[PDB]
């Protein structure tokens, strides 16, 4: 067979190892999850690090920096993301991975609600992909064994992460990832219905309005390695609509400077048909974990943060924003009427 | 041609 003795039982053993580690996570998670901070004025308000917004603040006690998502109460009821607002926070408070943002405090008042996170100082991938071009396979494949462990994860604990995509990646002090925005997670236990994720991103059974379940985050890390590996991602169009309809093709082209191993994984992952995406089949994640252009991979490593990084961002201090690009900054207006009460008194 | 700037999430189809 491909392996040897030594090597099948190693693997064997690991791959216990994993289940072992995965049925403590959860019963940590769901412990959480059933016996789950601050308030505005604690905080000195910097820079804006991103918008769709999420401020870098620093507060006043403890002097610590942190990343603070401010949403508009108003605006999530009109935009129909109640229960996704919800599923972000408990989520993010009931979860515990090396790869995934903390979540320090959250609060609301009169217009807003306040999620208070982890400062992560390197940027987002995004940008130091944008302005490389694209990272070289080795680089790609460090990141994404932190994805795959990620998902192995959160997909462990009945989670959907629904929004894959190198915005919303961003690089710590030690080069490693931290994956934020967690507004699409949903815990799930087999289908879901909601049309939603980023246009690149989506599987096509999301763009065909089909009851759809995880596998849909394992074509979305098919794309995130193409982008990674290609700095353009496989289904690449000026519009939503001509994206859709190159997803639902299928078709997908690689680059001739694509190892053969990566298009076989890519292959693998972005597969229309579901019984034969990787991810979906009976070994589950060992299918992508045990691919050839992981072959180099030690997982133990990528989980214990002991492979030396690729990049390391440059750091100046605990609130540099160097790392971040540059946004208008709107001051955060507080109303006061109390807006949309009974929509969020559970958060 | 396609999409070089921070994309972002939608809601619905
Ligand atoms: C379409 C672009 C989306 N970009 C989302 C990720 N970047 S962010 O600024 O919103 C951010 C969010 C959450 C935690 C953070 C922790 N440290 C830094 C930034 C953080």
């Amino acid at each position: 067979g491909h392996m040897g003795n030594a090597a099948a039982a190693k693997k064997g053993s690991e791959q216990e190892s994993v289940k072992e580690f995965l049925a403590k996570a959860k019963e940590e998670f769901l412990k959480k999850w059933e016996s789950p901070t601050a308030q505005l004025d604690h905080f000195d308000r910097i820079k804006t690090l991103g918008t769709g917004r999420v401020m870098l603040v620093k507060h006043k006690e403890t002097g610590n920096h942190y990343a603070m998502k401010i949403l508009d109460k108003q605006k999530v009821v009109k935009l129909k993301q109640i229960e996704h607002t919800l599923n972000e926070k408990r989520i993010l408070q009931a979860v515990n991975f090396p790869f995934l943002v903390k979540l320090e405090f959250s609060f609301k008042d009169n217009s807003n609600l306040y999620m208070v996170m982890e400062y992560v100082p390197g940027g987002e991938m995004f940008s130091h992909l944008r302005r490389i071009g694209r990272f070289s396979e080795p680089h790609a494949r460090f990141y994404a064994a932190q994805i795959v462990l990620t998902f192995e994860y959160l997909h462990s604990l009945d989670l959907i992460y629904r929004d894959l995509k190198p915005e919303n990646l961003l690089i710590d002090q030690q080069g490693y990832i931290q994956v934020t925005d967690f507004g699409f997670a949903k815990r799930v236990k087999g289908r879901t219905w909601t049309l939603c994720g980023t246009p690149e991103y989506l599987a096509p059974e999301i763009i065909l309005s089909k009851g759809y379940n995880k596998a849909v985050d394992w074509w979305a890390l098919g794309v995130l390695i193409y982008e990674m590996a290609a700095g353009y991602p496989p289904f690449f169009a000026d519009q939503p609509i001509q994206i859709y309809e190159k997803i639902v093709s299928g078709k997908v082209r690689f680059p001739s400077h694509f190892s053969s191993d990566l298009k076989d994984l890519l292959r693998n992952l972005l597969q229309v048909d579901l019984t034969k995406r990787f991810g979906n089949l009976k070994n589950g994640v060992n299918d992508i974990k045990n691919h050839k252009w992981f072959a180099t991979t030690d997982w133990i490593a990528i989980y214990q943060r002991k492979v030396e990084a690729p990049f390391i961002p440059k750091f100046k201090g605990p609130g540099d924003t160097s790392n971040f690009d540059d946004y208008e900054e709107e001051e955060i207006r507080v109303s006061i009427n109390e807006k949309c009460g009974k929509e969020f008194t559970e958060f | 041609a396609g999409r070089t700037g921070r994309r972002q999430a939608i809601h619905d189809i």
